[PDB]
């Protein structure tokens, strides 16, 4: 079920701590956990030995595959040659649904983390939380506990105040009623925005915010990798859009209006 | 690599001044009654040591072999250093102890810019748990080089550490018990005849 | 003749001082102390491929070779000793063609190795505690 | 999958199967049966992230796959905590395999010998003998196999009568080859049946009509086409149609048709042989 989709790699270890490629030189590390294209991954499987790759996705180098150099104990990537130390074999631990991740040259190695000097061995198989890792979606893994909601500039959204609930288009105010945590739930596998539940598609846009409701449920599929959509899952044919797209102070959020504009796209920031 | 025996003896080495550049005989020594010498290595005991020293294909070379004390008919063994044991140039390992504290060692301190070499070891049994060691010369200053010994056959040598000043060092390293180093001392500053070092382990 | 003499040896883990080599039904392991024949070990070198030969004192025309399931055992129809500390070797692998020079390990288990097979795993460096041994002249 | 019965198959050997041998109590490859002993409960343990595989043994239920240290020898043995026992899954999502690994030593896993037919442990490699399929017993049951149902109190009635007519009732056991019925398996998750002797001939209930069913050819997408079989002793089971989540007798008989009476809720079945 994994073939040419973008993959994020995280350390038992270490919840934070996530696979980074550091631009210029080929080095993978453990550089926090950031957000971008540098920590982004890609699968591809080779229907020929039952193995598969990781593709580093960068936009100055994109044939950065991970490789494996002589066995000197690093990991460090090159370029792409398809060779046998090339690809990379991937085991699912259905037990804790963890991965491990095996050379093709030789299975008796596997990825190790000493979180000592951010880095990653290839050692043989142990009982410590090291050996395995976590293969996740790069829209479900940042999406779990991210936080600026914008359309295509520096504006972003605020639920009016506190005494009432709607929504509005400002600048950034440093307000804490401006913060929407972006949480997934793995129940139903969907999205929830709160503040400091979308309910909507309940008097035509009626946007709010309010359960086991199906209008609070909402859905993130990419289109730029950078720019994204929210769908609501009940009804799945309408899209977080704006009334008419002007980027005024003032503009109340619509649903439907499933043409694809640049006012039914959304960019999520850190703040 | 030149010993004799079990080092019971120590060994000089001494290279004639002007030899080589006169008759030759491939495969044969041609001695040309030369008696200037020019000293390289060697101490005047009864020590434990060995030299290892770059000898060149052309020079003829004497040995100094000190006056023996028990006829337990003694043996000189030169063997060609092919392997890692080519940072220990023109030096003589002195084999050396036993639990902790401060232990001092004495011996002829060489020139300046040369090479003496102490090999030792680290008390205690079985990776295993580490001990503190420091080590500071009394009189002379000199740069010092660690290493750890590995007996493969011939003695791979690996670096751990460099560029450490001696003559009252406060620093401290930690060391596997159990196990055999080399310390390469170069004398940088001659302020004594004798050069005179201490260990200490914690 | 200084660097392993050949004769009587004990070979035993770094991890118990109690544990000596014992080959049972084919498979060695480190058993107790038992003052037996099956503990004990004879050393050769020979020259003819310049390498050393573990075989059994009770079992005589057996030398300790490779299978390929990954683990050890002793055959009747070469190993590369490193020594890294005192009393402390590492039998290396002789072939290093087309892979790496693979060595005798041992799986424990917060200092625990009761009835443990040795395998052959591959090896890098030294560092590695769950490598070497412990030969004893007996 | 905690606390599930499955079955383990060499992936090299579709046709080799874990079985127990009676009496003894050591486990071996053996051909495709249909007897408890090819059936195996993993067992989850969240305490150290274990998997422990029982037996479905009737005689001694309490036998579990022990390694037997240091010994290449895996067999049946008690269960007494300890760790020679326990096993740990990966799933290659590559290729659907299944690799089995000695919880004690990480690096050894399961190794078939089809030359000496065994499970040994070997280290782990590029190779199709260390790989295994496990699968739930009843998908690889009737995945693909010509058997024959029968009714309760009734050893000598089968399901079946012609070729022209499409009519399915009760009969006597003959061998025939009308008779016997080919269960076929993925993407719907569902069973489908054939006819040995009627070719193209598939299950068919009539939305329309009542209680009675027939025999037809494929209709592509439809409901009434393929069937459920569900687990209830441990060899009985419950066909039942998926447009409600079942097949019953007639009430009381050569000549009756079973047709489909009532929902879940007699009603059961037994698998033979031809």
């Amino acid at each position: 079920s994994l073939n040419d989709k973008i993959v994020t790699i995280s350390c038992k270890a270490n919840t934070d701590l996530f696979f980074y490629q550091v631009p210029g030189n080929g080095n993978v590390s453990l550089f926090q956990q950031t957000r971008n294209y540098l920590e982004r991954w890609r699968i591809i499987y080779d229907s020929n030995k039952a193995a598969y790759k990781i593709k580093s996705m960068n936009i100055y180098n994109t044939n950065l595959v991970l490789t494996w150099n002589a066995p000197t104990h690093n990991i460090s990537a090159q370029q792409d040659s398809n060779a046998d130390n090339q690809y990379w074999l991937l085991l699912k631990d259905i037990g804790n649904n963890s991965f491990i991740i095996a050379s093709y040259k030789n299975p008796n190695l596997v990825l190790y983390a000493d979180t000592v000097a951010r880095n990653l061995k290839l050692s043989t198989l142990n009982n410590s939380s090291y050996i395995k890792f976590i293969i996740e979606d790069y829209v479900i893994s940042d999406f779990k506990n991210f936080t600026r909601i914008s359309p295509i500039g520096g504006k972003v959204v605020q639920q009016v105040s506190m005494t009432n609930l709607a929504v509005n288009l400002y600048i950034w105010n440093n307000d804490l009623n401006q913060k929407w945590t972006i949480i997934y739930n793995e129940e139903k596998a969907a999205y929830q925005f709160f503040n400091k539940v979308l309910t909507w598609i309940f008097d035509g846009n009626t946007v709010r915010v309010s359960q086991n409701n199906d209008a609070q449920y909402w859905l993130i599929n990419p289109v730029n990798y950078d720019r994204y959509t929210i769908t609501n899952l009940r009804d799945k044919t309408k899209v977080l859009d704006l009334y008419g797209g002007q980027t005024a102070d003032g503009t109340t959020i619509q649903v439907f209006n499933s043409n694809g504009g640049d006012n039914q796209i959304w960019t999520m920031s850190n703040p | 690599k030149i010993n004799a025996q079990n080092n019971l003896p120590s060994l000089k080495i001494y290279e004639a001044i002007g030899s080589g550049n006169r008759n030759f005989q491939s495969g044969n020594l041609c001695d040309d009654d030369i008696k200037a010498i020019n000293y390289i290595t060697g101490f005047d005991s009864n020590a434990k040591s060995y030299l290892v020293v770059l000898l060149n294909k052309d020079k003829n070379y004497y040995i100094r072999v000190p006056q023996t004390s028990s006829n337990i008919e003694n043996q000189i063994k030169f063997k060609r250093e092919e392997g890692d044991l080519r940072n220990l140039m023109n030096s003589s390992v002195n084999i050396i102890l036993n639990s902790t504290g401060a232990h001092y060692y004495t011996r002829q301190s060489p020139d300046v810019h040369d090479y003496i070499s102490y090999e030792f070891t680290i008390p205690g049994n079985f990776n295993k748990d580490t001990s503190n060691i420091r080590l500071y010369t009394s009189y002379n200053q000199g740069i010092g080089t660690l290493f750890r010994v590995t007996e493969t056959i011939g003695y791979n040598l690996i670096n751990i550490q460099q560029n450490l000043n001696l003559l009252n060092s406060t620093k401290s390293i930690r060391l596997l018990n159990g196990a055999i180093y080399i310390l390469k001392v170069e004398v940088t500053e001659l302020n004594n005849y004798n050069i005179k070092l201490h260990i200490d382990i914690t | 003749r200084t660097f392993l003499p050949n004769g009587n040896y004990n070979i035993k883990s770094i991890f118990s001082g109690s544990l000596y080599l014992s080959p049972v039904s084919g498979s060695l392991t480190f058993s107790n102390e038992s003052s037996a024949n099956n503990q004990k070990w004879n050393v050769e070198y020979m020259a003819e491929n310049r390498c050393f030969k573990i075989s059994n004192v009770a079992e005589p025309n057996k030398y300790l070779s490779y299978d390929n399931f990954g683990f050890i055992s002793l055959d009747s129809l070469y190993w590369f000793p490193i020594k890294i500390a005192v009393n402390t070797y590492i039998m290396l692998s002789l072939n290093k063609v087309n892979e790496l020079d693979y060595a005798w390990d041992i799986y424990d288990t917060n200092e625990n190795i009761l009835s443990q097979p040795l395998l052959l795993l591959p090896n890098f460096d030294i560092y590695n505690s769950n490598q070497m041994f412990k030969l004893e002249k007996i």
